[PDB]
C-alpha cells in the first residue's frame, strides 16, 4: 500500500537511529560502584572530575559512566542482575574502620561488615567474569590510627608490626583472598592517593587492562 | 616456442631430476613418514572442526578463523596424501595436466595455511588494539578475510597451472619443479617472506603495546611464551623451504635438490602442529575434548 | 514496635471475618467458565490460517 | 505488651488456617480427573521482533491485540506493530534502568519505570508527533517493579519499598498507598473489573487489595521463596503466582486457598513471568530455563513448551483476544507465538 | 503547529520560481510532506511528496521531471523548485504534512498555501453533486464513487475526506472510512465499502458550510475528486 510503504520507511528510519545510538553507547565505559556508608565513595566521586545516581566524565580521549547504586536501600538479590556485564566493579572500603563498630549491630566491626559485602559480590553468580577494582580509602587516617592503636582488635591473627607499610599490606591481602574465581577475575587494588589524583588514572589503566586482557580472553590468545 | 607435446620424461631429463622407475630405501621411508604426517594432519583437524562446530560457545570470529585453519590444514593433508601415491615409480604414470594438478593442490593448500596464520595475526592485532569492553562483533570482517584467504589461495595455486610456467621457456625455469619458472618461485617465496615479516611485526606490536600499558600498572610470561612458539613453528618450518627455493632461482651450483623431499615434509609438519598450537592455550576448548 | 503489632492484629481479624465458600463449588465454577468459553479460545483449539492474523 | 499482641496475633493466624482446612472439601485435581486433556499444544514462532540492543525486562500488549511495548537496558521504549513487525515509536528514556511497562487501555499513554524510583508516563497522541513525557510519578523510595493503568488518569504501581500505590496522573500524587507487605513487591495484576488487584512480594506472600478503600482484603501464602509474577484468571475469581520455588500456584479469592501447584521434577530454575489463556485453560509461565512452558491450568500437566530464546524469558504476555502469545527475553528478541 | 509557505505571485511563462514552506511548532524531521494545488475555479490536485528523511520522492503526471522538491530538516523548511511554468500551473499551492504509522492520520494539517498566477492506471474519484442546497439542523449525506476497489487486502479502505470552508485551507474530517479526525465534532461520519462511499452529517451549522473533497490513498498519484459545495 502507499501508506504501508511509507510505513516501512519509518521502521527503517527508526532502525538507523537505533544503530547510531547502539554504537555510541558501546564506546562509553560502564563502572558499578558499591561500598559502606562512610566508605569514601563520595570522596572518589569528587576526584573523578535519590535512586541510582549516574556521573559522566571523559579522560584521555575515553568516556566513563559511574553508577553509584548504593542509595537503593532495597534487596540486592532482585536488582543486581541488571548490572551484569558492566566493565568493572569499583568497590570502596575505609581502612580506618578496623577499630569502630556499627552503632546498630552489637559487635560486628565495620571492617568485618565490609568484607561480608565484598565476599558476596566478588563471588556473585552474576559477576563471574567481571573484574573488580578495589579502592581502599582513608589510608591517611589509617596511618595515624595505626600509630596509636593495634590492628589485633579486628583481626585476632597478625604476624606483623604496627607499621603502615606492613599494617596496610596485611589488610589488602586479607581482602584479596576472598575470591574463589582466582583464575577468572583480577582484583586491582589501589590505595587512595590524595595529591596526584591518579585514582582516575589507575582506573583508566585498570579498565584498558580489563579490556585488553579481556580481549585476550575471548580471543583465546591467553 | 611452446611444447606440451613431450611427456614427463622429457621434462625431468631436461632438469637435473631422476624419474626413479624402481622403489628405494629413501622412497619407502618418505612414503611411511608422509602417510603418517597426512593421517596426523587429517585426524587432528577433524577433531578441531568438530569441537568448533558442536559448541555454540565457539561461534565467534576468532574461533571461525581457527576452524578455517583446521579446514586449510586438512586440505594440505589431502594434497600431501595425494602427492604420495604419486611419487617414486608412481610419478612415471603422470602426464603434464595431472602433474600440474598435483603441484597446484600443494600450492593452494600451503598458501591457504600461510594466509590463515596471517589473518589470525591481523585479527588478534585488531581485537587487542580496540578500546572498549564489549564491542558487539559482527560476522563481516571474519567472512571478508575468509574469502580474501581462499581467493588468494586459489589464484596462487592456479596461476602456474595456466599461464605462469615454463611450457614456453624451457631454458629459463626451476631445477626442482621442472615446469614452474624462476619468476614464480621468487614470487611465491617473496610472498611467504613478506607474510612472515608481517606476522613478526604484528605480534611484536601486540607485545609492545600490552607491555607498555599493563606494565604502567602473570600475563607477560603467557604472552611471550605464546608469541615465541607461534612464530617459531613458522620460522623452523618455513625458513628451510624459502631459502632452498631462493637458492634454486638465484645461486649457481647450489646443490639444492638433495634436501627437497624432506623440506617439503617439514612444511607439511607445520600444518601438522598448527591445530595444537592454536588449541593448547584455550583451556575451555582444549578440555571440550571428551 | 507496639503500634505495628496493634495494626497487625486487626488486619487478620478483618481477614478471618469474611464469608468462605466450599472449594467443591468453587472448583465447579472454574470448570464451568473454561468449558463455557472453550470454543472461543484460539490457543486451546487451533484456528485455520484464514482466520489467523499471524 | 509485645508478647500479649504476638501470642494474640499467632492465634489470629490459626482461625484463618483452621477455617481454610474446613473449606478444603476436595482437591481441584480430584474434581478435574475426568476432564478430557488439552492435547499436545504445538505453538510456533510466527513473528520475531528485532531492534533491542540489550536484555528486555518488560512488554505489554494493546487492548486492540495488535500493538505492543517493550523496554530494555539500552534505554529505549519501543512500540511494536505485531502484524507487520515494523516499529511505530522508539522512545528514549531519561533512565536506562527500566524494569516495567504498561500500555494504557485507551492506547493514548505508555508508562515505564525502574531503579530511578520514578514512573514516567509518555503521551502517544501528541499534536507535534513526537512522544513526549507527560508526568513523572516520584513518590516511591525503591525500584518500581510493576505498573498497570486503570484509566488514562489512574495508574497503580508496586515498588521495592514494600508498598504499592494508586496514583492520579494529573496531580502526580498518590491517591492511595497500599502497605502491609513485609518484603519487596515484585508484580501486580488488576482484576478484569479494575476494582481489585493482587500483588506478589519477595516475602513469599500475595495480597488481594481494594483499589477504592486501600485496605488488603486477603493474604495468600504457600510459596517458599520470592513471587516474581502474578495474573488473574479471566473471570477475576482466581489468580496464579510464579515464584523462585520453580512452582506456579493457582489461588482462589472466594475460597481463599491454594488449588494447584504446577511443579515438575525436571524444573529447578525460577519462574520470571506468568500469563493465562483467554479461556483460562492454559497457564503460560516463562522460566529461567531459557524456555517457556504451557501448563494445563485444570489438570496440572505440562502440555507444550516454547523454546526459542537464547537467554531467560523475562516477560510473557497474551493478547486480549488470545490470538497470540509474545515472549521477551534477555537475548534482545521478542517472539510472537501462535 | 502553523505551516506557512513563501513565494508565488506573478511569473511570466517559462520562468523558474521556488516555493519555501517554513514549518514551525512540530517535529518537522519525522513528517512526510506533500504539495497540493487548487486551481482558481477547480478542485484540488496532488503534485509532489517527500517521505521522512528524503527517502522517497514522488510526482504527478503533469509535473513529472518538471518540479524538484526538497526539505531542509535542520531549518524546518520545505522547498519546491519549479521549472518552465506552463499556463496550466496557475493554482494555490497548499503544503500538507502527513505521518504514516499504524493508526496515524495523514493529511491532518494543511498550510495556508501561496497564490501563483503565471502570465499569459490512475484511480478516478467521481462525485456528481455540486452546490447542493441544505438548511441548518437538517441531515445531509454526500456520496462518492471510485473507479477501483479501495478496500485493500488488510481491510483498510484508503479513502479520505476534507472540508474547505470559504476562504480557508482544507481541513481533514475522515482519514479512513468509519474513522473521525482530531478536533472535528462527532456530527461528521462516513460509511462505505469498495467503490461506494457516503459522508453523513447529522446536524450542521453556519460554521461547516463549504465545499467537500474526496481523496483516495490506495496508490499514487493520490487523485482527488471534484468539489461538493453545500449551499446556504
Ligand atoms: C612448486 C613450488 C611451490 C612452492 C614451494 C613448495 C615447496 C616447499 C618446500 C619444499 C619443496 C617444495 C616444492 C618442491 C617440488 C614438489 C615436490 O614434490 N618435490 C619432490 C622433492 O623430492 C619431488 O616430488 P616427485 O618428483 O617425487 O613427484
Amino acid at each position: 500500500s502507499a501508506e504501508d510503504k511509507a510505513a516501512v520507511e519509518r521502521s527503517k528510519m527508526i532502525d538507523r537511529n537505533l544503530r547510531e545510538d547502539g554504537e555510541k553507547a558501546a564506546r562509553e565505559v560502564k563502572l558499578l560502584l558499591l561500598g559502606a556508608g562512610e566508605s569514601g565513595k563520595s570522596t572518589i566521586v569528587k576526584q573523578m572530575k535519590t535512586g541510582i545516581v549516574e556521573t559522566h566524565f571523559t579522560f584521555k580521549d575515553l568516556h566513563f559512566k559511574m553508577f553509584d547504586v548504593g542509595g537503593q536501600r532495597s534487596e540486592r538479590k532482585k536488582w543486581i542482575h541488571c548490572f551484569e556485564g558492566v566493565t568493572a566493579i569499583i568497590f570502596c572500603v575505609a581502612l580506618s574502620d578496623y577499630d569502630l563498630v556499627l552503632a546498630e549491630d552489637e559487635e560486628m566491626n565495620r571492617m568485618h561488615e565490609s568484607m561480608k559485602l565484598f565476599d558476596s559480590i566478588c563471588n556473585n553468580k552474576w559477576f563471574t567474569d567481571t573484574s573488580i577494582i578495589l579502592f581502599l580509602n582513608k589510608k591517611d587516617l589509617f596511618e595515624e590510627k595505626i600509630k596509636k592503636s593495634p590492628l589485633t582488635i579486628c583481626y585476632p591473627e597478625y604476624a606483623g608490626s604496627n607499621t603502615y607499610e606492613e599494617a596496610a599490606a596485611y589488610i589488602q591481602c586479607q581482602f584479596e583472598d576472598l575470591n574463589k574465581r582466582k583464575d577468572t577475575k583480577e582484583i586491582y587494588t589501589h590505595f587512595t592517593c590524595a595529591t596526584d589524583t591518579k585514582n582516575v588514572q589507575f582506573v583508566f589503566d585498570a579498565v584498558t587492562d580489563v579490556i585488553i586482557k579481556n580481549n585476550l580472553k575471548d580471543c583465546g590468545l591467553f | 616456442q611452446c611444447f606440451y607435446n613431450e611427456s614427463i620424461a622429457f621434462f625431468y631429463n631436461r632438469s637435473g631430476k631422476h624419474l626413479a622407475t624402481e622403489w628405494n630405501t629413501v622412497s619407502k621411508l618418505v612414503m611411511g613418514l608422509g602417510i603418517t604426517v597426512c593421517i596426523f594432519i587429517m585426524l587432528a583437524n577433524l577433531l578441531v572442526m568438530v569441537a568448533i562446530y558442536v559448541n555454540r560457545r565457539f561461534h565467534f570470529p576468532i574461533y571461525y578463523l581457527m576452524a578455517n585453519l583446521a579446514a586449510a590444514d586438512f586440505f594440505a593433508g589431502l594434497a600431501y596424501f595425494y602427492l604420495m601415491f604419486n611419487t617414486g615409480p608412481n610419478t612415471r604414470r603422470l602426464t603434464v595436466s595431472t602433474w600440474l594438478l598435483r603441484q597446484g593442490l600443494i600450492d593452494t593448500s600451503l598458501t591457504a595455511s600461510v594466509a590463515n596464520l596471517l589473518a589470525i595475526a591481523i585479527e588478534r592485532h585488531i581485537t587487542v588494539f580496540r578500546m572498549q569492553l564489549h564491542t558487539r562483533m559482527s560476522n563481516r570482517r571474519v567472512v571478508v578475510v575468509i574469502v580474501v584467504i581462499w581467493t588468494m589461495a586459489i589464484v596462487m595455486g592456479a596461476i602456474p597451472s595456466v599461464g605462469w610456467n615454463c611450457i614456453c621457456d624451457i631454458e629459463n625455469c626451476s631445477n626442482m619443479a621442472p615446469l614452474y619458472s624462476d619468476s614464480y618461485l621468487v614470487f611465491w617465496a617473496i610472498f611467504n617472506l613478506v607474510t612472515f615479516v608481517v606476522m613478526v611485526v604484528l605480534y611484536a606490536h601486540i607485545f609492545g603495546y600490552v607491555r607498555q600499558r599493563t606494565m604502567r600498572m602473570d600475563t607477560m610470561m603467557s604472552l611471550l611464551k605464546t608469541v615465541v612458539i607461534v612464530l617459531g613453528a613458522f620460522i623452523i618450518c618455513w625458513t628451510p623451504g624459502l631459502v632452498l627455493l631462493l637458492l634454486d632461482v638465484c645461486c649457481p651450483q647450489c646443490d639444492v635438490l638433495a634436501y627437497e623431499k624432506f623440506f617439503l615434509l617439514l612444511a607439511e609438519f607445520n600444518s601438522a602442529m598448527n591445530p595444537i598450537i592454536y588449541s593448547y592455550r584455550d583451556k575451555e576448548m582444549s578440555a571440550t575434548f571428551r | 514496635s507496639i503500634a505495628q503489632a496493634r495494626k497487625l492484629v486487626e488486619q487478620l481479624k478483618m481477614e478471618a471475618n469474611i464469608d468462605r465458600i466450599k472449594v467443591s463449588k468453587a472448583a465447579a465454577d472454574l470448570m464451568a467458565y473454561c468449558e463455557a468459553h472453550a470454543k472461543e479460545d484460539p490457543l486451546l483449539t487451533p484456528v485455520p490460517a484464514s482466520e489467523n492474523p499471524f | 505488651e509485645l508478647d500479649q499482641l504476638r501470642q494474640e496475633a499467632e492465634q489470629l493466624k490459626n482461625q484463618i488456617r483452621d477455617a481454610r482446612k474446613a473449606c478444603a472439601d476436595a482437591t481441584l485435581s480430584q474434581i478435574t480427573n475426568n476432564i478430557d486433556p488439552v492435547g499436545r499444544i504445538q505453538m510456533r514462532t510466527r513473528r520475531t521482533l528485532r531492534g533491542h540492543l540489550a536484555k528486555i525486562y518488560a512488554m505489554h500488549w494493546g487492548t486492540d491485540s495488535r500493538l505492543l511495548v517493550s523496554a530494555s537496558q539500552d534505554g529505549k521504549l519501543i512500540i511494536w506493530d505485531s502484524y507487520t513487525t515494523n516499529k511505530v515509536h522508539a522512545i528514549p528514556l531519561r533512565s536506562s534502568w527500566v524494569m516495567t511497562c504498561a500500555y494504557a487501555p485507551s492506547g493514548n499513554y505508555v508508562a515505564c519505570g525502574g531503579l530511578d524510583n520514578i514512573c514516567s508516563i509518555y503521551n502517544l497522541k501528541t499534536r507535534e508527533g513526537n512522544v513526549r513525557v507527560s508526568r513523572e510519578l516520584a513518590g516511591h523510595t525503591g525500584y518500581l517493579s510493576c505498573c498497570r493503568f486503570l484509566d488514562d488518569n489512574q495508574i497503580v504501581t508496586s515498588s521495592g519499598d514494600t508498598t504499592c500505590a494508586l496514583w492520579d496522573i494529573e496531580t502526580g500524587q498518590q491517591t492511595t498507598t497500599f502497605t502491609g507487605h513485609t518484603g519487596d513487591v515484585m508484580s501486580l495484576s488488576l482484576a478484569p473489573d479494575t476494582r481489585l488487584f493482587v500483588s506478589g512480594a519477595c516475602d513469599a506472600s500475595a495480597k488481594l487489595w481494594d483499589v477504592r478503600e486501600g485496605m488488603c482484603r486477603q493474604t495468600f501464602t504457600g510459596h517458599e521463596s520470592d513471587i516474581n509474577a502474578i495474573c488473574f484468571f479471566p473471570n477475576g475469581n482466581a489468580f496464579a503466582t510464579g515464584s523462585d520455588d520453580a512452582t506456579c500456584r493457582l489461588f482462589d479469592l472466594r475460597a481463599d486457598q491454594e488449588l494447584m501447584t504446577y511443579s515438575h521434577d525436571n524444573i529447578i530454575c525460577g519462574i520470571t513471568s506468568v500469563s493465562f489463556s483467554k479461556s483460562g485453560r492454559l497457564l503460560l509461565a516463562g522460566y529461567d530455563d531459557f524456555n517457556c512452558n504451557v501448563w494445563d491450568a485444570l489438570k496440572a500437566d505440562r502440555a507444550g513448551v516454547l523454546a526459542g530464546h537464547d537467554n531467560r524469558v523475562s516477560c510473557l504476555g497474551v493478547t486480549d483476544d488470545g490470538m497470540a502469545v509474545a515472549t521477551g527475553s534477555w537475548d534482545s528478541f521478542l517472539k510472537i507465538w501462535n | 503547529v502553523q505551516l506557512v509557505e513563501s513565494g508565488g505571485g506573478l511569473v511570466q511563462p517559462g520562468g523558474s520560481r521556488k516555493l519555501s514552506c517554513s514549518a514551525s511548532g512540530f517535529a518537522f524531521s519525522s513528517f512526510g510532506m506533500h504539495w497540493v494545488r487548487q486551481a482558481p475555479e477547480k478542485g484540488l490536485e496532488w503534485v509532489a511528496y517527500i517521505s521522512s528523511g528524503s527517502g522517497t520522492i514522488y510526482y504527478a503526471d503533469t509535473v513529472k521531471g518538471r518540479f524538484t522538491i526538497s526539505r531542509d530538516d535542520p531549518k524546518n523548511t520545505l522547498f519546491l523548485q519549479m521549472t518552465s511554468l506552463r499556463s496550466e500551473d496557475t493554482a494555490m499551492y497548499y503544503c500538507v504534512r502527513s505521518i504514516y504509522y499504524y493508526g496515524s492520520s495523514p493529511f491532518d494539517f494543511w498550510g495556508q498555501g501561496t497564490t501563483l498566477t503565471v502570465s499569459s492506471s490512475d484511480i478516478v474519484m467521481t462525485q456528481a453533486t455540486s452546490s447542493v442546497p441544505v438548511t441548518p439542523g437538517e441531515s445531509v449525506s454526500i456520496s462518492c464513487r471510485s473507479s477501483k476497489s479501495l478496500l485493500h487486502s488488510n481491510g483498510n479502505t484508503y479513502l479520505y475526506w476534507f472540508l474547505q470552508r470559504p476562504g480557508q485551507s482544507p481541513q481533514l474530517l475522515i482519514y479512513r472510512m468509519s474513522n473521525l479526525a482530531s478536533g472535528v465534532p462527532d456530527r461528521f461520519s462516513g460509511s462505505g465499502s469498495g467503490t461506494a462511499f457516503t459522508l453523513t452529517i447529522s446536524r450542521l451549522e453556519a460554521e461547516d458550510v463549504g465545499v467537500y473533497y474526496c481523496m483516495q490513498h490506495l496508490e499514487y498519484p493520490l487523485t482527488f475528486g471534484a468539489g461538493t459545495k453545500l449551499e446556504l
